[PDB]
């Protein structure tokens, strides 16, 4: 499962920071010293282990440490490794004590891994790095999400006393709102079979959780009735996930502030339209295909005429069935949900019609004569459209007959096979995605508030920066999208910060901004963009994928942000993205932006005698392609208003982990887990929180917190508390560039409030042995609390034992 | 006589997680449990890998049977006595691995009433009670 | 149900059964009894029992909610990195120690008996001593 490419990616996000203080004034190792090191054969043996615990072995020197590997487990063996290869330790710390992956001592990335590995590992799949929230995919119900989990997340006075949970950034968002009535968006992003699905259903969940009820009930269930109908016609069972979104999703939703849905829109974009037609080994195509043909009655497959799961050309017969997946009680659901959306029997009815007949076309067999109709297929054909509402006869001379326009005359002519093959998967297609999206369109019109959203709490479950092996046109759109949603964390983090600074009368000239607008720009920017020359290429009438590469490395000399590829430099181009260098491949780009449903053949559909067939291209427009008509153009417009959107709201950020590979509960793969929290700036999040003016603290707090630094400034009843910190701080030794008093604050910088740890610390020395005994006769107690929960289960072991010994 | 082997036994594997050896930062949680404190170099000269024997022969040389917690109070000085949050203000301040919940606990043991101050000698007296 | 008399007409001593006679009968029966069970039917009857009162001892001895994920609950406890094994000293200390606690050489025999390796797959250990 771990790639080499995982391995040499894993090791260029590790960095050595933190210099390591394992000697003492005498130049004597600290007895017992314990690093974090990447030497061992440990890591060569495991690829899902990239650090190993070891200590300081007593004798080593500073330019190169002796250490013994102590976990895992090892041979006793001493080794030498460089300093550059250890890292400091969080030694004797609970991981479970608190929430925020930034109130560690260490945050080094050995130190942060563990610290998730071992919540992880007790069940807390949720962890804070400020303003990120991060989930780890447990894969088995911890049942932490039940309604009793609703009402305490909910229900519960002080907020702070509750442990990170998705219920936590809902409560947040929801409180924020109604506080200042101000708009919200959660943004849920990762991987695929990251959780994403998972944590979102989880929020609408607790939304839809109404303290005395919701006389809105009819408009909630419809929202929640998508969930089941998105899921069935818009996700997957691909190798990497049984239930993969094959979609970007947002939602607009009105909540009161007791809970309860009220109003709300959902948006489904860059819906994956090659997997109607073809799916790889071990996947299969949408849900519905095999909902609907695995769980309709006889009734609606001798009406529909339908045929087996495994008769089908658009679905491939060998991945049919999928583990835990019961496709017919699926099926009863998505009817059910349906209905809740508040469509009619007749309705599903047309639904389903057309469904059957996008499955019956794909079984259509053409042959060259120019193309036909294989004769034995006709019928094939006639019940495909009559099941699609449209022009048997109509629908057969789009498909069949050419017009080309040489010179400034229209000739009639005739498509060969393989381009009749290309219209007829492509009238499949384009029939499938409007019906998704007449669907959602109807649900909207009976969901949404007559005069628009005043104040909306926004979601959005979109697939987080892709980086394969062959990257095409949907993982450079994914990759857009998320440079946008990067452009707005770094935003809101700095608008927070500078906002808490000025608040405060503290220098907002110090603090830091890494902006993203070169490759926003170098992708998006009009006329001088990725993007800009794709149109260009794809409305040019000799245009080609080798063009398009030329075109961009010809004029995007100015930022470093485009780079052409050193492998075929033609064909492939790489962009300096936010999370690393990311290489696409331009082959078919242009065939892949022009994948949109030619003129003739929409008008054909538009003249349907079925009003929801009728409604499927409502107002397409008619046409060679114009701008406005090619994927990429109507995509970056889309993008624009869902940012414009997102821009006026408060931002919320679930950041979901994939900590294996296999979808098995308690395995932690660390190359592949550090991948993430890189890509989904976790660990920028800690750096950005860590600079500048870090430790703020009210007068009364930081007095309580450094006391003892100089007790007698602080117990001083005649200077203000103001005053009293001005004194400590002067008297301790820190720099003035170290600490600055605001109106209600002390602001200290990172390595000011650690030094001053040291000072209370220095000043303590006298309760060092005291308090050590304190704490380690509690400690005592409380591990052998810990036996005694389950000596009632040992007890059980023991007399089983003896139970075994009498049989003998 | 008074043998406290099957306790410093207990100890060890509570601290070793059931294991016959103890890692050193372990060792001295251990032995601290025990009110034994070393200096600097007698922390320096311990066996790198210290197994049970080792902590029970240890233990039997360095326990203070007379008086156990002698670090919180001795009784042959006199001088005992601390205001609630200062106590819990150094415990914050030595960086405890101790919760909130852990220091409550201690705190309405130690001191069943809500008296202003905590006495050292009744925080030794409840925790060798414990032992 | 014949075995049931049968076992009991075997250690019977004036038409009554000792505790330890009739916890024995028990194990020969495929029933794990604890000290716990053994002090309920003291608590009632003594250390005799009528052919009722042992009877009532079996069915107190049945323990239905005995299966993999109960029994390992305190080798768990103890399995930090979460492998699934603990070798034979971690268990062989737990088992040992705490409880119904087994003698050194009973604790060494039923592990030695399951695995010959020193890690053992304490979810396997359990499984085994259940059949
Ligand atoms: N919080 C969770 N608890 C339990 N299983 C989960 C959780 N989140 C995800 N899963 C599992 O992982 C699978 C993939 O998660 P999903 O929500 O679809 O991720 P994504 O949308 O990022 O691809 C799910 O279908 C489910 O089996
Ligand atoms: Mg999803």
């Amino acid at each position: 499962a771990v790639t080499n490419e995982e391995i040499k990616t894993a090791s260029k996000i590790v960095r050595r920071v933190s210099n390591v203080e394992a000697f003492d004034k005498s130049g004597s190792v600290f007895k017992g010293y314990q690093i974090w090191t990447d030497i061992s054969p440990t890591i060569e043996n495991d690829p899902n282990i990239m650090f190993v615990k070891c200590v300081v072995q007593q004798g080593s020197k500073k330019e190169k440490l002796t250490v013994v590997q102590i976990d895992p487990p090892g041979t006793g063996t001493p080794y030498d490794i460089d300093p550059t290869h250890a890292w400091n330790c969080n030694s004797q710390v609970d991981p479970m004590s608190f929430g925020d992956i930034g109130l560690l001592n260490h945050t080094n990335i050995p130190c942060v891994l563990d610290f998730l590995k071992h919540r992880y590992l007790k069940n807390q799949i949720y962890t804070t790095a400020v303003p990120l929230i991060v989930a780890i995919n447990p894969y088995k119900d911890l049942g932490n999400t039940t309604n009793e989990w609703i009402r305490r997340y909910r229900d519960t006075a002080d907020h702070t006393k509750l442990p990170p949970h998705v219920f936590t950034c809902a409560r947040e968002a929801l409180s924020n709102l109604h506080g200042v009535n101000k708009s919200q968006t959660i943004i849920v992003s990762g991987e695929s079979g990251a959780g994403k699905t998972e944590a979102t259903k989880q929020i609408m969940r607790y939304f839809a959780s109404s303290k005395s009820g919701n006389m809105d009930l009819r408009i909630q269930t419809a929202i929640m009735a998508a969930n089941p109908v998105l899921e069935a016609f818009g996700n997957a069972k691909t190798i990497r996930n049984n239930n993969s979104s094959r979609f970007g999703r947002f939602m607009q939703l009105v909540i009161s502030h007791e809970g309860g849905i009220r109003y709300g829109s959902v948006v489904a974009f860059l819906l994956e339209k090659s997997r109607i037609i073809t799916q790889d080994d071990n996947e299969r195509s949408y849900h519905i295909f095999y909902q609907f043909l695995k769980g309709a009655n006889s009734t609606m497959k001798s009406k529909f005429g339908l045929k087996g799961v495994t008769e089908y050309k658009l679905l491939n017969p060998n991945s049919t069935e999928v583990s835990g997946v019961d496709d017919v009680k699926d099926f009863e659901e998505v009817i059910e949900s349906l209905k809740n959306m508040e469509l009619s029997e007749s309705d599903i009815e047309v639904i389903f019609s057309i469904v059957a007949g996008i499955l019956t076309l794909g079984n259509v067999r053409l042959i060259e004569k120019a193309a036909a109709i294989m004769d034995e297929d006709m019928g094939v054909f006639n019940k495909a459209c009559e099941l699609m509402y449209l022009d048997p006869e109509l629908i057969k001379r789009e498909i069949l007959i050419k017009v080309t326009v040489a010179g400034g005359t229209k000739i009639e002519g005739r498509w060969n096979k393989n381009d009749a093959e290309v219209l007829k998967s492509s009238l499949c297609k384009a029939m499938y995605e409007k019906l998704f999206l007449w669907i959602i369109r109807h649900l909207n019109s009976r969901i949404e508030p007559e005069g628009g959203f005043k104040t909306f709490m926004g979601m959005l479950d979109i697939f987080g920066f892709e980086v394969f092996k062959n990257n095409s046109l949907e993982q450079l759109f994914i990759n857009i999208t998320n440079e946008m949603l990067q452009k707005n964390f770094v935003d809101i983090v700095f608008e927070r910060e500078s906002k808490l600074y000025k608040d405060e009368g503290i220098s907002t000239a110090e603090l830091k901004y890494t902006s993203n607008k070169e490759v926003i720009n170098v992708l998006c920017e009009k006329g001088k963009s990725v993007l800009s020359y794709l149109e260009d290429q794809c409305l040019a009438p000799g245009g080609t994928d080798e063009k398009f590469v030329s075109s961009c490395a010809t004029n995007l000399k100015e930022n470093n942000k485009f780079t052409p590829a050193k492998v075929a430099s033609n064909k492939n181009f790489i962009i300096q993205h936010t999370i690393g260098p990311i290489q696409y491949c331009a082959e078919s780009f242009l065939l892949k932006n022009k994948d949109v449903l030619r003129g003739d053949l929409v008008e054909v559909i538009k003249d349907s005698p079925n009003p929801i067939v009728q409604q499927l291209f409502e107002g397409q427009v008619i046409e060679k392609i114009a701008k406005g008509s090619l994927i990429g153009s109507q995509f970056l417009n889309q993008l624009t208003s869902l940012m414009n959107l997102i821009n006026s709201t408060e931002p919320h950020f679930i950041r979901c982990i994939k900590p294996n590979e296999n979808k098995k509960p308690l395995e932690w793969c660390e190359p592949k887990i550090l991948i993430q929290l890189h890509a989904l700036s976790i660990l920028e999040a800690l750096v950005l929180r860590q600079l500048g003016y870090s430790y703020r603290r009210t007068f009364e707090e930081f007095l309580y917190q450094y006391k003892f630094v100089d007790i007698a400034a602080a117990e001083d009843s005649s200077v203000e508390n103001q005053n009293k910190c001005v004194n400590i701080l002067k008297l301790s030794g820190l720099s003035e560039s170290m600490y600055k008093i605001g109106k209600s604050m002390v602001f200290l910088k990172q390595e000011g409030a650690k030094i001053l740890t040291k000072i209370q610390r220095e000043k303590l020395v006298e309760w060092e042995n005291c308090v050590s005994v304190i704490e380690a006769a509690i400690l005592k107690h409380k591990y052998k609390q810990k036996v005694n929960k389950n000596i009632p289960s040992l007890l059980r072991v023991q007399a089983h034992i003896r139970k075994k010994m009498v049989a003998q | 006589a008074s043998d406290m082997e099957e306790k410093f036994r207990e100890a060890f594997i509570l601290f070793s997680s059931c294991s016959d050896h103890i890692e050193m930062y372990k060792f001295f949680e251990l032995m601290n449990s025990f009110g034994i404190i070393l200096t600097n170099d007698e922390k320096a000269a311990l066996p790198n890998d210290i197994n049970m024997d080792y902590w029970l022969n240890f233990a039997k040389k360095h326990y203070n049977y007379e008086q156990p917690f002698k670090h919180i109070n001795n009784v042959n000085e006199q001088n005992v006595q601390i205001k609630i949050d200062n106590f819990l203000g150094i415990m914050k301040a030595l960086d405890t691995r101790l919760t909130e919940s852990d220091l409550n606990i201690l705190l309405q043991i130690t001191n069943p009433e809500n008296k202003s101050t905590l006495n050292l000698k009744t925080v030794s007296q409840k925790l060798t009670e414990s032992i | 149900e014949s075995d049931v008399r049968i076992y009991f007409n075997e250690k019977s001593s004036g038409g009554k059964i000792s505790i330890d006679n009739a916890s024995y009968n028990a194990r020969k029966l495929g029933l794990a009894p604890s000290s716990i069970d053994e002090k309920k039917i003291k608590e009632l009857y003594g250390d005799n029992l009528t052919y009722e009162q042992y009877l009532e001892y079996l069915s107190i001895c049945v323990h239905d909610k005995d299966n993999v994920e109960e029994l390992i609950k305190m080798f768990a406890h103890f399995d930090n990195n979460c492998t699934g094994y603990l070798t034979k000293s971690q268990m062989k200390n737990i088992l040992t120690t705490w409880g119904d606690a087994l003698t050194d050489q009973e604790a060494i025999d039923a592990l030695n008996a399951f695995s010959s390796e020193d890690n053992i797959d304490y979810k396997l250990f359990c499984e085994d001593i259940l059949q």
